[PDB]
């Protein structure tokens, strides 16, 4: 059920996404969330993200709850506030959301330890898409990546479930993408979601 | 390679 890049629905081309504000473009009921990013101790700006509930409802809702603080463990909220980007690969993608361990080993979802892959509808056809990181089939948790180039080799192995909205969002993505990293692609200076929520 | 895993990063 993977769509080719000529069967893509309206509202998700790069140009369309860059015209987006705070409301969804693919389907009117898709939630829009945000991250405020700090690079080191410096405010870098806001990434706004449409979550494709219409195509990947379980993936969208997992991410959404981690943005708003609605998901609790024994009455303790857990989510993306304070989470970092631990793996940054220029010209490829930026990876983050490991609030469990901060190093890429963490996996927790709102549904349990993991959740299965939803249908692979959208391809990794351009920069600015949100997709699930995993460790093989049916191992989605909390980590995600934002594409910094097309990466269609990932199709049918990672669910594309959102898109960044507006030009500032992509500017922030590009800023994160270009920070200095070590030989393991970990940033030398931390990149952190200092605030997040729903618009 | 250029994958996005969570635990064993492969080439």
């Amino acid at each position: 059920s993977l769509l080719s890049e000529s069967e893509l629905p309206a509202g998700i081309s790069y140009a369309e996404a860059m015209e987006g504000g705070s409301r969804p473009l693919l389907h009117p009921d898709n939630p829009v969330v945000f991250f405020d990013i700090s690079i080191g101790s410096h405010e870098a700006g806001r990434i706004k993200i449409e979550l494709f509930k219409n195509l990947a409802p379980k993936s969208a809702e997992n991410f959404r709850q981690f943005c708003t603080g609605e998901f609790r463990q024994n009455q303790v909220p857990i989510g993306y506030k304070g989470a970092t980007f631990h793996r940054i690969i220029k010209n490829f993608m930026i990876q983050g959301g490991d609030f469990v361990k901060g190093d890429g080993t963490g996996r927790l979802s709102i549904y349990g330890s993991s959740f299965p892959d939803e249908a692979f509808v959208l391809p990794h056809f351009r920069s600015g898409l949100l997709s699930l990181a995993n460790s093989g089939p049916d191992t989605n948790g909390c980590q995600f990546f934002i594409t910094c180039a097309k990466c269609d080799w990932l199709n049918r192995k990672h669910v594309v479930f959102g898109q960044v909205l507006g030009k500032e969002s992509m500017q922030v993505v590009r800023k994160i993408e270009h920070v200095t990293v070590d030989g393991g692609n970990r940033p030398r200076i931390p990149v952190t979601v200092t605030q997040c929520g729903e618009l | 390679x250029l994958l996005v895993t969570a635990g064993l990063v492969l080439a």
